[PDB]
Formats: C-alpha cells, structure tokens, sequence
C-alpha cells in the first residue's frame, strides 16, 4: 500500500502537566499572556454560562491532575481561529481539575449551530480533549446542553452512537450558581456510566 | 471564522500507545472499557487556534534565561531544535510548541514533587514558542535528570522534556515526550513500553546534533515532530 | 436415531480467534469473561442434522441465476470451488454448505445496509449446496466488492464471502469467510487480524484457479475447508 | 508430537448473517424449503412448548443481530438426524432475534433424556450456538428446565460447573405466553449473571 | 508558436516492451522485422501540443457521472490519483492525461466486444483531466474487472485502466496501463509479461492508498507516471 | 554511471482504443470538444490538402484497429501548440482507421519548411505516431510530399537512412480524391516495403 | 494461485518415428496387428473417399519424414472410439510420408456433421496432428472439403479464423484418382501460404 511517515506517538502528560501549561493551578508566576478558562469578556454576545465538572476514574475517584482543552464556536454558530487576548470572544481555552479545586470551571457563551461536511446541522456542541496522567493519548468528547432536546434528538453525530443510554452520558445538566446560568458535564473515564469518547 | 476545506490521515492507534498498558500503573483505572466511537471530519474536528497574535516574552523559548534570580542554572546546557512537518512531509508554520521539563537533578518546580533533589533556585522549568516559516522551533534548556516515581518498588523514568504540539487542528494536537540519545533507562520505563513497536520509541528519542551547537557553549540536540498528515477534501457530497 | 460412535478433535482455541480482540469493537461487549466450561463428548454433542433430503431448488448455488429478474448480474463472473475435508484427511460427504454476500459493488441486499453502492437488480446474494461424496462443492457468483463499516474511522472490509459448514455433527459446525488471494486489504482488517498466528490467516484466502476456470466465460477460486477430525471411540468406561 | 491438518479458523457471522441462513429475517423472498423454527408441527408427540428468550451484551443491552441453532432429543429421548420439512419433528431448528423482534422464540417438545457417554443419564435440555457480529468463534450452551428440579440436580453435566450461582443461569424459567406453556431463557453474554458456555 | 529549446533523455528500448514479444499474438504480425532509424532531435520532435485551452466537461474525470442514465454505475468505487513527474522527478504541469476502461465485470462499452458479462446502463468508460500545477491528476471511477481475450486458449486480461499522457512534447508522449496492486492475474499476463525487467512491471502496479480514500464512500490508489526527462541544450553546432 | 527515475513503460493501446481517443469512432456519443481530423479549417492559409492511407501487416492484411496521431507545422512553417478548436489551424490532430473506415483520412495544409537544430531545412513533413493492439511501443514515422523532389533530396532526415529504396517508403504519392488534391501514404508495419521507423 | 503436477514435455518424434510407428513405411517387418491408412474397410456406409497431400518447409521442399495421426467422426456424424481391426470403420488412423512415397495418402469415409460444445454444427472436418523431426511439439490442424462450401462458410471453428485466406488453407480441393473422389490438402509448415495451426 501507499505508506506516508508515521505520526509522532502520544506519551502521558503526566501529573505535572500544569508547570507547562496551567501556571497559575501549579502555583508558579505567570507570563504577561497566558490561555485559560474565559473565553468570553462580559460583553461578548450569546448567552452567557458558566460550564463545571468534575472527572472520575473507574474506581469512581476523583482525578485531580487533569487538564481540558475546549473548542467551540461562537455565539452564532462560527468558529474563531485567531486567538487573542483582546477579543471578546475566543473559541479555544484551557482548564484544569486541581489538589484544592477538585471541579473545573469554564466561562463562556453556548454555541450557536454548525453544519456537518454534508450539510446537516449539529446540535450546539463543546469539543473536549482530556489529558492526565494514566491517560497515554487524550481523549476526545462533546458537551452537549440539556436544553437543547430537540436539537440534540436530530444530531449526526450524537446519532451515530447505537445505545440511546451512552448519548445521555454527553448531556449537560443545567443549574444555575450564584444567579449565573450554569451546566455541569462531569466525565467518567471508565466504568459504570463511561462516557462516550470519539474517534476522528 | 475558520473554513472547513481541510480533512486529517486517520491516527494509527496501533502505532500510538494503547489507553491499557498494565505496567504503567495509573493507566488501570484511567482508561475506557468501551470502544471510541468513530465521527467522520467536520469542521468542529477540522479547524483550530492559530497562536500567531499571542504575544510571547522575549525569553519564553529559553529556559536559561526565562526564570532568572540573578544566575543561571546549573546542568549541561543544550539547545534542543527540530521541525514540525505533517505525514506529508509538508512543514507546518506559525504553530505552538510548548514544553516542561525537571532540573539537572530531576526535581519539578511543582508542589507535588516531593522528590530529595533541590531546586534549582534560577530554573523554572517552561518554555514556549511558535514554530517559523519552514516548521522550525528551537529552546535553549539544561539537560534534564531522570527521577524515580512510585509505580513498581524501583523505578525511574529516563532524562525527559514534555512537548504540547498544536498543529492546525485539534485533530492534530498532541502531547508526548522526547527522550535523549544512549540513556540507557529508556528500554526499560513502562511509560516507553507503552509503545508496541521499537520504531514508534525510537521516533521519541533525540539525538546528539553537532553541527548545531555552540563551541564552548552548549550541545544541541534535535527532535522533529510529525503531525498527522493534511490533505484538501476530494470528491464528498459528489 | 443417531447413534455416539464417534469423538471429534478438541478445538485447538489459540489457532481460531479469541473472544476479545478490542481492535474489533463490538467484540468489546459481545464476549464472554468468564472461562469457558469443559464438558466431555456425549450423545448430544457428536450428532448434528443430515441435510440430504432437503429440497434444494435447481439454482441454489448458483448466484447467476437464483435471483434474477431478466438479468446477469454485474461484477466478475467467478465460480468458488473446494473440497470439505476432517482434521485427518477423510472427506466429508452430503455435508451443508452455505453462503452470503455483497454484491459487485460491496451493497449487501438486506435493511441495515445503509452504504452508498447501488442495489444489482439481477442479484441475491445467498447460495447452498450439499457436498458430494467425495466432499466437492461449488457455487457460481460474482466477486464481491469491499466495503466500508463504522469500526474504526477508516476501515473497509476486504472482498469475501460468508460460509456455513455443518458437518457431520454439531460439535463441527463451523461459519467463516473467504477472502480472495493478494487483495491488499486483508493484512488490515481487524476482523482478519483477530486470529493471531498467520498461518490461520492463510486457510482463508481461495487462491485463483486457472485449471477450473471456463475460457472466454467465468474464472475460478478454490477454498478447501478443514472440519474436526473425526475418529472411533476406543478404550472407553474401559 | 502428531500434528493433524488444522481446522479452518471461525470468523464473526457478521450484521448480514441473515442474508443466507435467515432469509424472511432480512426481510427477502424465501425458497420453497427453510430451516427454521417448528421443530414440532402440531400432530407430533410430547409436550409442545413455545421458548424464547432475548439475548444481552455486557452493557445490558440487546443483542438485536443474534442467531442461534438449536439440537435437541426428542420426547422418547431420540435424535432425529434425518432432517425433512414433512417428519412431524426435527431435532434441529433455526431462530434469529431482529431490529423487529428484540426476542427469538421456537416452537418444539420438552424433550425426553439421554444417556452421557458413561451410561448416567442427563436433565432434559436443548443444545444451543450462538451466533453474531462481534462473536468471533460461536457460543455454546445448555437450555435447561426449571421444574425438572431433580434431574438437573443429578445431571452430571450441570454438576461440572463448581458454582451453584452459575448452574442457575442455565436454567430456563417456566411462564405463559398466550396461554400456552413456555419457557424463558436469557443469554447474558458478558457481565453479572453470564451465562455458562460451554467447550467440547 | 513553439521554440527548439529542450532535449529529451533516449529512451531505454529494454526497458520498456520489445516489438516482437511473440507470446502476445497479434505483435507476430504487427512488428517491424527492420531497425528503428536514429535521428537526432529537432524542432519537429521536441514540441507538442498543449491542450491547456481545452474545453473540458465539469464531469470529464468522473467516471461515476460522466455517462449517468439516472444512477450509479455497479462496482468498487475508487479514485485514482498520482502524480506525472520526469526523470529528473520534475513536475509535469497542465498535461493531458487520457483513461478508458471496462466495466465491473470486464465488459468494454464498445461493438467489438462480444464479452457475456452485461453492459452497464450507467457507466461508459471514458475519462480525461488536465495535470494542475504540481502535476497532480486524479480521477473517479469502478474497479475494473479482468476479461478474457482470444490469445491462448485461457488467457484473461488483469484488471487495468488505459492511460495516454501527451507530456510536453510528441518525443514524450505515452499510453500504458495501470494494473491494481496484488492481482494473481498480473504475473500471467503475455502482454505485462512483453515487459521483460520485473522492476518496470511493477511501476505499473497502482498501489493501494488509504490516506486518500474517503471514509465510507471509495477507495482509492495511486499512480505516478514518469515522463523522458527534459533537460536545456548545451554546447550545440558548438 | 548516473541513473535517472526509469520511463514508465509503454504497453499496447489495445482493440479498445477508441473508446477513450476516438469516440465518435467505437460508436460512442462524444463531449463538447473532441480532438479529431480536421486540422485545419476552410479559411485556414496555405494549401488544403486531404490525407490518406491504409495500414499493413505483414501478412498484407489491412490493420483495422489503428490510431494515428499527426503533428505538424503550419503553411508558413511554424508549430501550433496551443490547442483550440476555434482556431484555423491546429498542428496536431488524431484520426483511424474502423472495420466500417478499412482507411484514416486528416483534413490539413500542407506544411511549410522548418530547420533541424544544425539549421539545415528539412523538407515538408507531417510527424505521425502509429498504435495499435499488437503494437506495445507506439511506431514513430514521416510522411513526406512526392512533388517536393528537389527539397526531399537534399532533407538531413531522409539522408540517414541508408538505403535510397527505403527513403522511398516515406513518400506520400500525389492523387485525387472527389477531385480535391491528396496524397496517398500506406504503412507497411512489416515486410516488403516495411515502411521505415524512427527512433529520437 | 492452484498449481498442478505439470505434464510430461514434448520432444521430436525424430527420425526413425516410423520404426515405433509406421513399420512398414520404415521397411521392417510387423506385426499381426497394426494402426494404419485404411479406417473404412470397403463396405463401410458413407461417401468413399481417398485423401492425399504433400507437407511441405519454410523453404518449400517436401518434408519426406513425417507422421500424421488423424481422428474424425463417420458418416453419421459419431466418433467411433472403441479400435478394432475388425470394424468397417475406425475413426483413427495413421499415415506418413516416406524417401520413396513424397506423397501421403488414407483411405476413409467423408465425415458427417458434429456439433460444438454450445450445440453449432462445425463443417465436415477431419482433425489432424503433425510430427517429424524438426518440430518439437506436433501440429494440431483440420482438413475441410472444398464441395462443402455452404457449412464451411458457417462453421464456428472456420470462423474463429480472423482473416479469409488463411481460411482457404485447411480446405482440401476435390479431384479424382482412377475412377475414385480424392482430396488433396497439402501442409506448409512455414511461409507463403502456411496452413493454420490450432491451440486447444
Ligand atoms: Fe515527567
Ligand atoms: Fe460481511
Ligand atoms: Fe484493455
Ligand atoms: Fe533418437
């Protein structure tokens, strides 16, 4: 067959992965700029949330040393590229669950819709990578909202999964914190209620 | 906003580590049971940041320099450079590179390493920088320690930096390890052996680079990088 | 009635594929964790059905015409030939042969085929025959083509045709597919790779049969099938 | 030591098993003989029950693509080999479970009891394999009765497994569908409470 | 108009076919029994047209469209792609490339073949396309089937797809077939055997190429075709 | 020595070449735009000639599943190479010869004069490259005028070739056909009279 | 792909094929029982018929060594395998061309009509095979009648024959010999008129 030079294989980020990138959760000084957990300024348009989980291991233990990466689109549906500190909005960010903050947290606006490579719009969506120590090579998952019903039941991609029980396990539970609209997503690594990881 | 006339080589997960890899203790209780679920490409999978306007210090790629107490750190000085290119060949330009390592003592500027080796009081330990026109990144940094950690009763992980690789997409993204030329307790870590195929390690290991270091300075060493391969999207929807 | 005179080999389960083999996905929740329970050879286990008086239809292995619908099939016309034989050699005669497939194209006609490739108008897909008794079979069709499925994000099944093989009991009952010889997509698929030694993988490829092919019409693939060797009971309760 | 010449290797029976060996099943035109499942036609002798089942994975979901064969004595305890679609009884027979039917049933006597090969004899039951996508070898079990307490107490092939909680699982509960007698008999494949298989 | 300023590198006339290759039986008759005659290049051998004005079809390369009587032709679907360079691996740019083939089955839409495998109502067979600026060309069509063909008694044509690529000049010009990788007809074959070097019949093998193909739709292969290489003319008449 | 990338080999055209160079040909419907035999156009300068010949092999039997192509200067003895069916003259163009056509036929001018690389004028010439099935490499020719004597004397090509009895195979002869001015070349792939190839 | 035992290689009869073949034609004395000219006895039902010919080389002189084996069916159109000395008819026979006779001849019955293998009637025809020295694996030809022109223009084997004039080799031109219907059919091996050979 054609064969093309392999990819560089993943290694663990392992439990100090916050030295390189959460410098703050490390408790170290930052730089002038660093790419955290607010991806809205307060005066960005959409409606603004405030997104938490926490994040088990198959003995149902909290991880504590776990790092999220995010991307999403904006407000209406598109998906901003340049990062930079200035805008009001950016559609990457970074998070971390930490030995105090045992929760993460995440400020920003729900995605409005985009459209799949043949047309058909997905549901309002989050994309999340995981990394922590134990994990080899991240893993990939989607947050959806729960308010979202309708959207969701006509989702590609929340349609390719067979069992109707592990699409629930991507579904945000909405509440609200200190008067602020809020959504937990907490993630299962393994087990019992396991959330659905992806391939792409 | 970002357009979607981009699709991604599917990964090799026979090539990359598996999520279960016994050895490596805390790979037991953080890995699926069930299997990834496969999604074809969408724009969501397809674009991602593009760190070219976030404003670096002017020390963020040298490690020598960056934490500084009035001195440099102490350990072998090398300077660590390669190139980003994708399964293609194809540099990629403008992307992030970013990397942490331990001391020349292998103690982590970190509140968990609780490890006997001192800090080094003029090292932190992170550097950053975004790769240039021709897919070149480059630090300047001390050579790394090796450290024991609590997985079997003796053992330790070879001299190491992380490295973080954006790339253009999230599907791109990656975090490994480069690991340095003869240590002889590479063939030996579980964390390594959690790659199947020798060829796999032997593409994490950097080697001795003569010709770019520094007389009287520093050695050098180089550690390419590739990315899953990118091509233009052909024949969908007819 | 049938009668327990005879003993079969016991199944040697490291040369057929294992219960999990987490590359093939749905493997993961279809197989069982606990061991397997060993039960010694009764009356229930060494008789099987004889199909001899079954009324087979006069096109049943042949794939050309048991559909049709004033038409040939489109796609290479071949006939798949063989011979069903024990572990020791023996032939096994008016055994049950069955066979399923996709179509030129790799369209199964069935509901859950949701792929691309169009229906073939002019054909099925399923064929049966009895062996002779000399243990020959035969069937006529065309080759299928390969496939995509949702396993991995990239993943086709090569070219092959399903079988059934009931045998002289139901302790040899047997299902497993063809593939054809030199398709370069069987040393990637995780279905094929899911038996272990290569050796195994080689009894399934039907390799061109130049000496059996019709000139100028349709040519030939072999594919002998190996059952459980059968022997007589001896030395037992004493 | 001897080698003999080795057995073909087993392969899945895929999504499409139906295709060739459950016709109707994948919902196509039949042949004028199928072997499928009335092993009893309504003139022959023994007690006529009806059984079914369904079938689970180690999620505790439904198997909807499985396919079992069946072989079973009949009501004297004798089995018929002949297979005909006009003999009164066969001992063979053919069932499927589909996206339709979440259940496979059979339609045949209780059937009678059979020495082992030492002469003692068995608790009535009905041989079972199963097929399906995701099974890369079949599986093989035992169907047996729950009021045929004190034959399966003395069967000395339930007595091979060391386990009491484990020869339950074997053992097919007593009910009515339509009024008519039947028995229930779960396959669970993987997980809390999986059924016994068998190697022979 | 076109200017004399370029050379072509000779050919190897034992690398590629001889004229006289008598197990292919038409070539008894069609071959020259005298020696080709050497003239040196001029201006009437080292230009050529140039189709870049060409008015091509949206479809002209799609195979799977091009024909089309409401449907999709039966068959594997795949892309064929490559690359033309010449022998010093430059880029041949904005180059007529030229396919015809069969159907699935092996059937030519064309009076002379009398061929029982059925036309197919929605393919036709022919395709062509410009090389872009890097000299990519790429193509959509059916895995062609094999054929058989009066030469022996029980000769059958691999499956192959035709190919005429003009290049820059008539001293450039090309028709060759591409065979698909691991076929057992191939090494079979009087006219793939008329290639006397094994290492100039396997630059025909189109290989299989993964990286290329479009997750659950086709597959696709590739073909890279290598032209005389071009060079300037140096110290001429002195 | 030094080894250059090898020429991807050349294989016969086959008996189905027309079904991608000749459409109209195999008795196909064609495109748009097709490359055919009409070189030039009737308000087209120089002067209009009409071509023709059959092909031999060499048992005397006409080759019927042939393809030519020609390529040529124009009347003032430049090469068109930027191909377009809108203008009055193309140097190149294809034609055959079909079970139906036993004979090719090219609508043309004749050519005018151009120099080889040593600046020696050759006499006026049309370039022909021959396939067919049988043929695995294409054949390479010139077609030269009978009534251009003085300048097909002193031509540096024709005077390569060695023997003057084989100069004259490359003479098209002078003729009429419905009264239009044509010449007349046959090719003799084998035999007495074999026309003779070139090789450059 | 499937490979047989290969079949033993063919070599020249050579020579002295006559003493192992033709013992009387080697001028030895025979046996009781010999395989001959004469494959109808002069009782024998059909057309009778004396068949004659001479074979000749490349360069056209007569080749005086050679051995020819003849099979066909009779008048009614059916091969007669069973040889007996004894029956009216055989459909073998062997004859050869010696120092002395240049010339080889048979005394038989005209063949009647047998079909192909798709149910066609082929021509009146007898086949035959070739050997002497020189040639290393024998010739398989056919010899047609020249008063069967109608079947001949419609044979399925005739027509296999892509150019006419090579169809007129394998006809024999009837004649007469004292009083008695003769056809000659002469082989040329090789060259100007060479008789067509058959692969089957
Ligand atoms: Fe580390
Ligand atoms: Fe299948
Ligand atoms: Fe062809
Ligand atoms: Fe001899």
């Amino acid at each position: 067959p054609i064969e093309l030079l392999p990819e560089t294989p993943s290694q663990t980020a392992g439990p100090y992965v916050h030295i390189g990138l959460a410098l703050e959760a490390a408790g170290n000084p930052t730089r002038d700029q660093e790419i955290w957990n607010r991806l809205a300024k307060p005066d960005a348009p959409g409606e603004h949330i405030l997104l938490l989980g926490q994040v088990y291991d198959g003995n149902g233990h909290l991880v504590r040393d776990s790092f999220l990466e995010v991307w999403q689109a904006d407000a209406n549906g598109e998906y901003q590229d340049a990062y930079n500190l200035e805008n009001a909005f950016n559609s990457f960010g970074r998070t971390a669950t930490t030995f105090d903050a045992g929760e993460w947290t995440l400020h920003t606006v729900k995605p409005g819709v985009v459209n799949n490579a043949a047309g058909v719009p997905m549901a309002p969506h989050i994309n999340i990578s995981l990394f922590a120590r134990g994990i080899n090579i991240h893993l990939h998952t989607r947050l959806y909202f729960d308010d979202e019903a309708q959207a969701n039941a006509k989702c590609p991609v929340l349609n390719l999964i067979e069992q109707p029980q592990r699409r629930e396990t991507l579904i945000a539970k909405r509440c609200e914190v200190d008067g602020k609209t809020a959504y937990r997503f907490d993630i299962r690594i393994q087990g019992e209620g396991e959330t659905v990881f992806f391939d792409f | 906003p970002a357009q979607d006339n981009s699709r991604f080589v599917i990964r090799d997960r026979n090539w990359h580590p598996k999520a279960l890899t016994p050895d490596y203790k805390t790979s037991i209780a953080r890995s699926p049971r069930q299997a990834l679920v496969s999604i074809p490409q969408s724009i969501s999978e397809t674009t991602g940041p593009n760190f070219s306007h976030l404003g670096f210090g002017a020390h963020d790629h040298d490690l020598l320099l960056n934490f500084n107490n009035g001195g440099l750190p102490i350990g072998e000085r090398i300077i660590v450079a390669g190139r980003v290119v994708d399964q293609y060949g194809k540099p990629v330009p403008n992307t992030l590179v970013e990397m942490w390592q331990a001391n020349a003592g292998g103690r982590h500027r970190h509140k968990n390493d609780r490890y006997l080796a001192p800090l080094d009081p003029n090292f932190g330990g992170v550097g950053r920088c975004l790769t240039d026109s021709d897919g070149y990144y480059s630090f300047r940094t001390i050579k790394p320690g090796p450290y024991p950690w609590r997985n079997g009763p003796n053992d330790w992980r070879p001299a190491h930096i992380h490295f973080g690789i954006s790339g253009p997409s999230i599907a791109t993204k990656l975090i490994t390890q480069l690991y340095f030329e003869g240590d002889p307790l590479i063939p030996m870590c579980p964390i390594v052996k959690s790659i199947a195929n020798p060829e796999a390690v032997q593409q994490l290991i950097a080697k001795l680079d003569m010709n770019n270091a520094n007389p009287m300075d520093c050695l050098a060493y180089r550690f390419d990088i590739v990315l899953r391969g990118q091509r233009k999207t052909h024949f969908e929807n007819c």
